[PDB]
């Protein structure tokens, strides 16, 4: 219904080749340029290239020339981009936009985004540790890969006062984050607390308990 | 039948280090995916090459290109002097499409034998003009557009001798210019076919004879005098300016002598400019001659013209006019 | 070799006051190839302005871009709590470094807490003690780790986004070390420095 649907997140090793696909459905595919943009985690945007779907002529930036190859498929109304010699610097979220030729330059449509992660370590599940104690109480999601991790409290029952901090990459290459909450003494003594850690890349559901 | 601001468009590559490509990436949008060429039936509209705003727009855009993208180390004017740095870069003309803005369109006369001024029988409207390589040349025309049918002559007034006469070539005449490395680096040369040029010159002479009925067997000669930019065949090749002597053309395998000039009369303003030393090695440039800029000596004797690059853009923008939708 | 430099680096303003972000380009850029996007934390960049000075289809009226030449300006009058996000300046292919915008608020005190490492963690071979500064506005507080009388090179810190409810920040710093060296020492402390704090509060165990 006029959507730019991108592929799912991918995990790659140094030196491999990555290919993310941007399928557009709802509008005329051939009549509009397809641009590829990437954003590193916590940095600014960077345009990588675009492709003319009607004729197939592409354009890339100097930084990418040689190792990025863009293709399009008119039959299925999709546009693929490939990037060789992947490196840790390429880890970023790749978006695809649609520009209809005109006087002004602007990105009207944006894809949901595809997360590409490049590192040496392999896919590993998280290790949950309790941070026991108005006081506070939290959990430590240590040594996990890739980045996507979601933390809930008491199966979504607890919400107020919760703070989930952005993950930080450790020297070993495995990420680590912490989720803490503020709780008065009465509730901490009469009400039990538990951390629900979901790491979908590894299909890892963890339910840990926190007590004084 | 109005005029407004146009915007350039070209299929430029953002990774190439050719000067033209740099400026195009950050001053011209890509090419229109779908070309909208509509042939209007039974439409009569008067075109005018010389009082056209598209020419001045293209002239302004090119001026900025050369400046930002081919900068002079030392510029000289009667009043002032400006010194700056000029980094050596590559320079190979690319095609440029000058599109009309949203809300306007371009009327195109689709008949080869159009004099340039007057009504056009068959006109077709296009959203974007075809790619025009912005080549700066003196006397000769290069990397240009050929007349589909036959050679055509265009001018404001054949009666007034001062007005320049523009000619669109019938068949592209190839010219191969190179400065080989041995010594003296200025010395260079261009090579052109003798028989092919003689035939093309005879064809233009026949067209000129048709313009002036009685057909007095005329002969061409070198430009009388003035700055060397108009007297000699000058053009930019491989980033270095070449001032080739066109004495042999206007009179085996013809070969012209060339000389790389550091200081030249710039066409942007009234003044001079200087550039860095030349590059050391083989320089290769092969272009297609597709017309000439000639003027008439009063009294028919014809001598090469040029110097004002606005005429070159007129030669390429003769069949295109910007107008408002209905 | 064209770069668009967005200024200021980080702007701080309160609701109701008009804020102006400036985007300067090295070379004199074309007049109609300029656009401005807004990216709210964790969402796709939204197209605010295109053509230097023109609101895109549906963009509210209060937004207004203007300026030509090398200097451009994005103006937002009557700031609402939703407009506080990241703003980027884009000319064709080159994006700007970005401009982070913050909601102005009164300085708040950092609720400093320190948590020991779970016994289960020490059984693995490593030890991670956490020091948490919760709810404090300035964003420039410093957390120093000192085993009694100083550590360095092994303390990872993370900051949360601007809290949507009370417009305050939260910071968590974690210093991981081996278990043997943990048992060797005995006095661990977390010092916190913060404007709202008259003196550097030190919480330790
Ligand atoms: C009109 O058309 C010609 C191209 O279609 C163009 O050609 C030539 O010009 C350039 C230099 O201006 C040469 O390009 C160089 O090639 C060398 C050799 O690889 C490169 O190393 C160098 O850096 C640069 O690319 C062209 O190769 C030459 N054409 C051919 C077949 O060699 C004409 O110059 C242009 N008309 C005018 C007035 O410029
Ligand atoms: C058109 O050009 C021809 C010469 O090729 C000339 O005879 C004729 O007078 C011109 N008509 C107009 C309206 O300029
Ligand atoms: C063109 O020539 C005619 C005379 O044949 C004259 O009426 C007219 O003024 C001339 N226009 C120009 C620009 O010379
Ligand atoms: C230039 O020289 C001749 C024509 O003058 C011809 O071989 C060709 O067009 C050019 N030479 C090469 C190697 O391209
Ligand atoms: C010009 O083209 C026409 C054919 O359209 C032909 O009669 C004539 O011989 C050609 N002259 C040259 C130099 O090509
Ligand atoms: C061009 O060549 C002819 C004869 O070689 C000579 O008379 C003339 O002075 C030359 N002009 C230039 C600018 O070299
Ligand atoms: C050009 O023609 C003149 C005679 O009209 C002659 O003196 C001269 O030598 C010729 N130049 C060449 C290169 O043939
Ligand atoms: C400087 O002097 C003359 C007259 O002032 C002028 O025509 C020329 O274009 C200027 N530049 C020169 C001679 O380089
Ligand atoms: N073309
Ligand atoms: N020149």
């Amino acid at each position: 219904q006029v959507q730019l649907v991108q592929s799912g997140a991918e995990v790659k090793k140094p030196g491999a080749s990555v290919k993310v696909s941007c399928k557009a459905s709802g509008y005329t595919f051939t009549g509009y340029y397809m641009n590829w943009v990437r954003q590193a985690p916590g940095q600014g945007l960077e345009w990588m290239g675009w492709i003319n779907p009607n004729s197939g002529d592409t354009n890339y930036a100097q930084k990418f020339q040689g190792r990025v190859t863009m293709t399009r498929d008119t039959s299925s109304s999709t546009a693929y981009m490939e990037l060789n010699r992947v490196r840790s610097d390429d880890t970023a979220v790749y978006y695809c936009a649609r520009w209809d030729w005109g006087q002004y330059w602007f990105f009207d449509l944006w894809g949901r985004g595809t997360l590409v992660t490049v590192s040496s370590a392999s896919t590993k599940g998280p290790s949950v540790f309790p941070l026991a104690p108005t006081a506070a109480l939290g959990c430590l999601v240590k040594d996990y890969f890739p980045e996507p991790v979601t933390v809930s409290w008491n199966s979504g029952a607890l919400t107020s006062g919760v703070h989930t901090f952005p993950a930080v990459l450790q020297s070993s290459g495995l990420y680590s984050l912490s989720s803490v909450v503020t709780v008065p003494s009465s509730s901490l003594g009469t009400q039990t607390y538990i951390c629900n850690v979901n790491h979908k890349p590894s299909n890892t559901k963890v339910d840990k308990r926190v007590e004084p | 039948e109005a005029t407004t601001t146009l915007f350039c468009a070209s299929d430029a590559k953002a990774y190439d280090t050719e000067c033209h490509n740099v400026w195009a990436t950050h001053a011209c949008v890509p090419t229109d995916p779908n070309p909208q060429e509509v042939v209007l039936v039974n439409v009569t509209e008067n075109f005018n090459m010389w009082k056209n705003d598209m020419v001045e727009q293209m002239h302004e855009d090119i001026i900025s290109l050369w400046d930002q993208c081919l900068k002079p180390c030392v510029k000289l004017t009667n009043t002032s002097v400006i010194t700056q740095a000029c980094p050596k870069v590559s320079f190979e003309p690319i095609p440029i499409h000058y599109c009309a803005p949203a809300g306007f369109a371009i009327l195109k006369c689709n008949n080869k034998t159009f004099n340039g001024t007057g009504p056009c029988t068959n006109v077709s409207t296009v959203q974007c003009t075809h790619g025009i390589r912005p080549v700066v040349s003196t006397q000769l025309l290069l990397n240009g557009s050929l007349a589909e049918e036959e050679v055509v002559i265009r001018s404001v007034n054949f009666t007034d001798n001062a007005k320049t006469i523009i000619v669109q070539l019938n068949t592209s005449v190839e010219i191969n210019c190179t400065r080989p490395n041995n010594g003296n680096m200025r010395q260079a040369h261009c090579n052109i076919s003798r028989a092919k040029w003689n035939n093309t010159l005879k064809q233009i002479a026949s067209k000129l004879r048709e313009q002036f009925g009685n057909n007095k067997t005329i002969i061409f000669k070198q430009s009388s005098g003035g700055d060397p930019e108009i007297v000699t065949h000058s053009f930019n090749c491989g980033g270095e300016f070449f001032y080739c002597n066109s004495t042999q053309l206007f009179n085996d395998t013809i070969t012209l002598p060339c000389r790389i000039k550091q200081i030249i009369n710039m066409w942007q303003k009234v003044g001079k400019a200087m550039y860095a030393p030349p590059i050391s090695g083989q320089i290769r440039c092969s272009s297609n001659i597709t017309g000439l800029l000639l003027t008439r000596d009063g009294g028919e004797i014809f001598r090469p013209g040029g110097g004002d690059m606005r005429d070159n853009w007129r030669s390429e923008l003769y069949k295109y006019k910007v107008v408002k939708i209905e | 070799e064209i770069v668009l430099t967005q200024s200021p680096g980080t702007l701080s303003l309160s609701p109701g006051e008009r804020a102006t972000l400036s985007c300067r380009a090295s070379q004199s850029v074309r007049s109609s190839y300029l656009a401005w996007y807004q990216q709210k934390p964790g969402q796709v960049p939204r197209l605010l302005i295109y053509g230097a000075s023109s609101r895109a289809t549906g963009i509210p009226d209060r937004f207004s871009g203007s300026g030509s030449g090398t200097d451009f300006t994005l103006t937002i009058s009557r700031l609402e709590p939703e407009d506080f996000a990241v703003y980027y300046c884009q000319h064709m292919y080159t994006f700007g470094q970005g401009t982070k915008l913050e909601i102005k608020r009164t300085v708040a005190a950092p609720s400093v807490f320190i948590f020991p490492p779970s016994d289960e963690q020490l059984k693995s071979g490593t030890a991670s003690v956490v020091c948490l500064l919760n709810n404090f506005y300035p964003r420039e507080a410093k957390v120093q780790w000192k085993v009694d009388n100083l550590q360095s090179g092994n303390s990872q810190e993370s900051v949360t986004e601007q809290d949507s409810k009370d417009s305050t920040y939260s910071l968590s710093s974690t210093l991981t070390l081996s278990k043997a060296d943990y048992e060797k020492h005995k006095v661990y402390a977390c010092e916190v420095t913060h404007q709202g704090l008259s003196s550097p509060v030190t919480k330790s165990f």
